[PDB]
RNA sequence: ACGGGCGAGAGACCGAUAGCGAACAAGUACCGCGAGGGAAAGAUGAAAAGGACUUUGAAAAGAGAGUCAAAGAGUGCUUGAAAUUGUCGGGAGGGAAGCGGAUGGGGGCCGGCGAUGCGCCCCGGUCGGAUGUGGAACGGUGACGAGCCGGUCCGCCGAUCG
RNA sequence: CCCGUCUUGAAACACGGACCAAGGAGUCUGACAUGUGUGCGAGUCAACGGGCGAGUAAACCCGUAAGGCGUAAGGAAGCUG
RNA sequence: GAUGAGUAGGAGGGCGCGGCGGUCGCUGCAAAACCUUGGGCGCGAGCCUGGGCGGAGCGGCCGUCGGUGCAGAUCUUGGU
């Protein structure tokens, strides 16, 4: 259950991908080795089914 | 950005929510790293 | 005497990179987003409106317990909190002597 | 209910694997421990001497693990975990916890004969 | 949760505590709580169980039993009542050692002591 | 994580792993680097060949911080200059950047790889390698030696 | 009886799934699964069987190398099963189409500034099914400090082997087996 | 799942509080999920109630042979308490059978679990019934 | 800095052959001229309510009887494994016994050990019955818009079926 | 043919084993090395220490030109790179 | 489709014991432990269950940890 102040300073502590954090000193959020695991999205598309 | 209602008690008198959804709310979800991360540090106390 | 008897100079602490643990607590903040992973890990919360459940700052100034329980009644975390306290046991085994009942 | 199987169930052997020399010292008991001696003749298999398991004796995978009523294994401790079996009632039977009372017992019976679910113990404790 | 770093949740500190308790700390510990007139009438929870108070049973086989209490065993940790007694094998009669915390006190033995400690309690309640 | 120690895996089968005809006695070869000459001589040969002798000058309390002498690269030096301070040469080709590796903790310049194409660059450093300096004049800058 | 070798079994032991437990390298492994399946493609193959590999086995690529090979090439999308790391030695940053498991911060920042893209495996499955118009890329794998110490053993002749030294120095190993004038040299 | 149903099985197939494990983890093992969502109580991606946007949902009512056929809705995955739409069915099983056909396949919902819908709706009819009436028949015969 | 002294708080530690040698009148009993050596030993019951009385016996005790939820808890008293022993019952036995494999005699055990349902008709009893018309809430898709499509429940005119 | 063991060779006129219960033996630590998993990456490492904080031995945050390892090697060395 | 010997030795997958972080449960309508020509599952380590006794606690599952598995050692203590 998050109150609402700290709900608007998680973006502050923890950044994004784009912007780096204010109180955490040059850290970036990570990102996956996959940009959409929608696994089914990108099997049944119609590059592959081509 | 998908938007975060907030919600509001009783004793309040303004519904105004509209929180942006934070960056951190998707992150990666590592399970592996997680359980790794947690079975180290739980040893520290 | 007993084998290898054991000794207070055991590696009982480790060091984890601190960026693995902000790795791990944004993970875990992640999962805490999905209500199914929220459900699967054991939690009641087919009556809460929605998630990540935000409320009102106005629930930092309540002062007594019976005005906290109100406030999750409203917002609809009480019954997770009911099962926390319903499940509420003696710990099996030798734990029970050791300070930990 | 009509169990699924219909291959018979055959059994390669239906003897206990004895540990050698059970018989003979009370401090060595049946549980199986293969020898490891360097003159042991059960080890060297030498014939007429006790028999060493092996994964020659396994049984058939259709029938692995069926009970003789044609059903298999399912331990329920409750009723509310007796419901898991509502579509698998003509593979899966239940057996009553050994520490349930007779309370519970009672009432997961009645369910598993709302459900057609077969009980392999439900004469216990009654 | 406690916090006093002066105080322990040890159970084992706990229980030695307790059970080596002096006579005066076995006094507190042996407490009761008042009926419900005299909670009314004196905004007092609970007092120290005294020899000459009158005391109503409230627990165990004597639930409906009272009587005035005739001997406070603190090494026993029990009180003896005026009539709830048993008879042996002898035939003899022996009182029956009741906790004070299974009871109810109906009528206290008011002296100047007593009533100054009434009085301190009743003050911090208001 | 005794649970996944392989002798555990080895419960029940005498020997533990180390052989009924050998076992495993205390000390069969000696105790630490024992016999490097006699009968290690062949491991120690192979292995670790210069262990024995001695070579070169002794020096009495020798201190490290008077040899103290960091290095970096020509092909480094890019590195040093500010974002801003590099478009800013980009834009500007009348004035070259002016780097004081010491600032960054460098005495000594080498060149190795090299510079951005058509820069001038102004160097100021404790020392200089002959191939750095040239190909610093080359490119067109200066250097200049400081203490 | 029959002669054969161990029954006619094999012996040679290779991997087939990934040993880590990452769920979005499990998720790429069964989309590329579904891919050679389904394609038969050379691409798909040489991916799927490089998506197993350990970490030593996915070394990774320096920017100024990526630059270097994708040279003359700059139309084609650049494959590469491991980590893509920037290079403070490389001035001049193309417009380049890149495809890998991960990026540095650094590297990423520079391929986005010069106007290329940082591509997953998803979206390289989405944009070239059979791997049309790639540049499959490996990293250095024998460029390690480990190799140095692997081959012949630096005492026998012709050895350039590093030895293990806790040290280095005129004390450390310097002395007989290494010069002439201390019994032998090598 | 806010997040794909594909990673939330990756996530939760070695793990959950719905999962129940008997008989060790060799070939005495068995598996079943206890999730109401999932129609067959299997612990399996095709299934499973936590790992699917679109999950059909078939139980008992409290009185009056009342079967309730809830769908996940696509759109609510983040509203827990408005997540299911709801029918209560109180009329007769051929009704019954033709609504469950309707919303599960007719309108592509999930129509790889038509027959597990139905089954299951016929399981809980029948136990409906045996619980109205007592048992009547030993169900023995083949 | 701090395995001594006084006083405190904790533990992913041990649980009476463990943990200090010592959970107990333990550095005790006991041994050695001496320096020294050094054990074993925890658990009735909620409460003694700790077994009155009769009878046999020299007595210890036995047989009755009484207390207790319980003596299948009776003061070396929660529970009470194995080795080993007595009694009864079954069985076998020309200088070992035991054991592997296959049947048989005898015994023991097992009713999910082994079913009685299903389909089509007639009679009777209950519960509901359109693609029509209104209301309640709601969903699929689309773009958590329009449009299209759709299920559940309730009220009526017909239909007269399930 | 009686197990265990040493042995070229054991049923051995080879050693241990009268019987039962409980206890009973590759451990912890330091320096390295290969392999594998994880994070970051020409960097990496805040837990010496400091600011705090479950009213708190945890968790969180902090690297000024700090330091270690890596980022350059070859020489006994001057020294060159 | 082919194939199946294994001491020393290596490795994989599993069984079992006691804690810790979580999760799901059982128990005075009787837990643990122990007993039993009751029954069944697994090649096996083992596991599930009927009946008895006992009279107060215990288990499954996912991770993680360890003073974690005995037939021997003229092994130790106790008992016979
Ligand atoms: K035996
Ligand atoms: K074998
Ligand atoms: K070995
Ligand atoms: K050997
Ligand atoms: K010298
Ligand atoms: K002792
Ligand atoms: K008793
Ligand atoms: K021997
Ligand atoms: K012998
Ligand atoms: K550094
Ligand atoms: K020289
Ligand atoms: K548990
Ligand atoms: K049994
Ligand atoms: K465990
Ligand atoms: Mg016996
Ligand atoms: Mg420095
Ligand atoms: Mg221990």
């Amino acid at each position: 259950v998050w109150t609402k102040s700290a709900y608007e300073k998680l973006d502050g502590i923890y950044g994004s991908f784009d912007k780096a954090s204010e109180k955490k000193k040059g850290y970036v959020l990570p990102r996956p080795k996959m940009a959409n695991a929608d696994l089914a999205r990108i099997i049944n598309s119609d590059e592959v089914q081509s | 950005i998908p938007t975060t209602t907030v919600q509001s008690f009783e004793n309040d008198m303004a519904t105004d929510g509209a929180v942006p959804l934070p960056a951190v709310m998707k992150a990666p979800i590592r399970p592996d790293v997680v359980t790794y991360v947690h079975s180290n540090i739980s040893k520290n106390a | 005497r007993m084998f290898a008897p054991t000794k207070i100079w055991r590696r009982w602490h480790r060091k984890i990179p601190v960026n693995q643990k902000r790795y791990a607590v944004a993970s875990a903040i992640a999962a805490s987003a999905v209500p199914s992973l929220v459900l699967a890990r054991g939690h009641r919360i087919e009556s809460v409106p929605e998630l990540p459940l935000v409320v009102s700052d106005s629930v930092e100034s309540i002062e007594k317990t019976s005005n906290a329980i109100k406030a999750l009644k409203q917002i609809g975390a009480y019954p997770d909190a009911e099962k926390a306290k319903d499940s509420h046991a003696i710990r099996p085994g030798k734990g029970k002597m050791r300070n930990r009942r | 209910a009509v169990p699924l199987l219909t291959k018979k169930v055959v059994k390669k052997r239906v003897k206990r694997f004895i540990r050698p020399q059970s018989d003979r010292r009370i401090t060595v008991k049946e549980s199986w421990r293969r020898p490891k001696g360097i003159d042991s003749r059960v080890r060297r298999k030498f014939k007429g001497c006790v028999l060493m398991p092996n994964i020659g004796y396994g049984s058939d995978k259709k029938t692995r693990h069926y009970l003789p009523n044609g059903f298999k294994k399912f331990v329920v401790h409750n009723a509310s975990e007796l419901e898991v079996l509502m579509m698998h009632n003509r593979t899966y039977c239940a057996e009553i916890a050994h520490n349930v009372s007779t309370r519970k017992r009672k009432e997961i019976v009645e369910r598993a004969a709302q459900l057609d679910v077969v009980i392999t113990n439900k004469l216990a404790r009654l | 949760m406690k916090y006093n770093p002066r105080v322990s949740s040890s159970r084992r500190k706990s229980r030695k505590a307790h059970f080596t308790a002096p006579s005066s700390v076995r006094r507190v510990l042996m407490s009761a709580p008042l009926s419900s007139d005299l909670r009314t009438k004196y905004n007092v929870r609970s007092m120290p169980v005294r020899k000459d108070d009158e005391v109503q049973v409230v627990r165990g086989t004597y639930k409906g039993r009272e009587g005035k209490v005739v001997q406070v065993y603190r090494k026993k940790w029990v009180i003896h009542i005026e009539r709830i007694t048993r008879e042996k094998v002898n035939g003899s009669t022996v009182n029956v050692g009741i906790h004070p915390s299974k009871v109810v006190v109906t009528k206290l033995r008011l002296d100047k002591d007593r009533k100054s400690l009434l009085d301190r309690k009743a003050k911090g309640r208001a | 994580t005794t649970r996944f120690k392989k002798n555990r895996k080895k419960r029940g089968h005498v020997s533990a792993g180390h052989g009924r005809v050998g076992k495993h006695r205390k000390h069969p070869g000696g105790r630490g680097n024992a016999g490097g000459m006699h009968h290690h001589r062949i491991l120690f040969d192979k292995y670790h060949p210069g262990y024995f002798g001695k070579v070169g000058m002794r020096y009495f309390h020798k201190l490290r911080n008077k040899f103290h002498c960091p290095t970096i690269n020509i092909d480094n030096l890019w590195s040093l200059v500010p974002q801003e301070v590099k478009d800013k040469a980009k834009s500007s080709n009348a004035t070259a950047p002016f780097i004081d590796v010491t600032q960054y903790g460098y005495f000594k310049v080498l060149g190795k790889g090299v510079l951005p194409q058509n820069q001038a660059v102004v160097v100021k450093a404790k020392l200089i390698s002959k191939n750095a300096e040239k190909k610093i004049k080359e490119a067109g800058g200066a250097v200049v030696l400081t203490a | 009886g029959i002669d054969l070798k161990a029954g006619g079994k094999s012996k040679k032991t290779k991997r087939t799934a990934p040993k880590s437990d990452d769920v979005y390298l499990k998720l790429l492994v069964k989309l590329y699964r579904f891919l050679v399946r389904r394609t038969g493609s050379k691409f798909n193959a040489v991916i799927l069987k490089r998506l197993f590999m350990s970490k030593i086995n996915k070394p990774p690529l320096s920017l100024s190398r990526l630059i270097s090979y994708a040279k003359g090439k700059e139309d084609k999308v650049v494959v590469i099963v491991g980590t893509i790391t920037d290079d403070v030695r490389a001035y001049e940053v193309p417009a380049l189409k890149v495809c890998a498991l991960r990026f540095t911060k650094t590297a990423r920042a520079r391929i986005e500034k010069a106007g290329g893209e940082c591509l997953t495996f998803d979206q390289l499955a989405l944009r070239a099914p059979l791997g049309q118009n790639t540049l499959l890329l490996r990293g250095p794998k024998n460029a390690r400090e480990a190799v140095k110490h692997f081959g012949p053993a630096p005492g026998v002749p012709h050895s350039h082997t590093k030895p293990f030294v806790r040290s280095k120095g005129r004390k450390f190993e310097r002395a007989r087996g290494r010069r002439n004038s201390r019994g032998y040299k090598a | 799942t806010t997040v794909p149903g594909q990673l939330v099985w990756e996530i939760v197939k070695k793990n959950n509080s719905f999962l129940v494990k008997e008989f060790g983890n060799g070939t005495a093992g068995v598996v079943f999920s206890k999730e109401p969502n999932n129609l067959y109580n299997l612990h399996s991606y095709k299934h499973s109630g936590l790992a699917n946007k679109k999950t059909v949902t078939i139980q008992a009512e409290g009185k009056d042979k009342s079967v309730l056929l809830a769908t996940s809705k696509t759109k609510k995955q983040n509203k827990p308490s408005t997540l299911l739409n709801k029918s209560v069915m109180k009329k007769e099983f051929r009704r019954m059978s033709k609504a469950v056909t309707n919303q599960v396949a007719d309108n592509y919902y999930r129509p790889d679990l038509k027959k597990a819908a139905l089954a299951r709706l016929s399981a809980v009819n029948r136990s409906l019934k045996v619980a109205k009436s007592g048992v009547k028949k030993k169900n023995r015969q083949a």
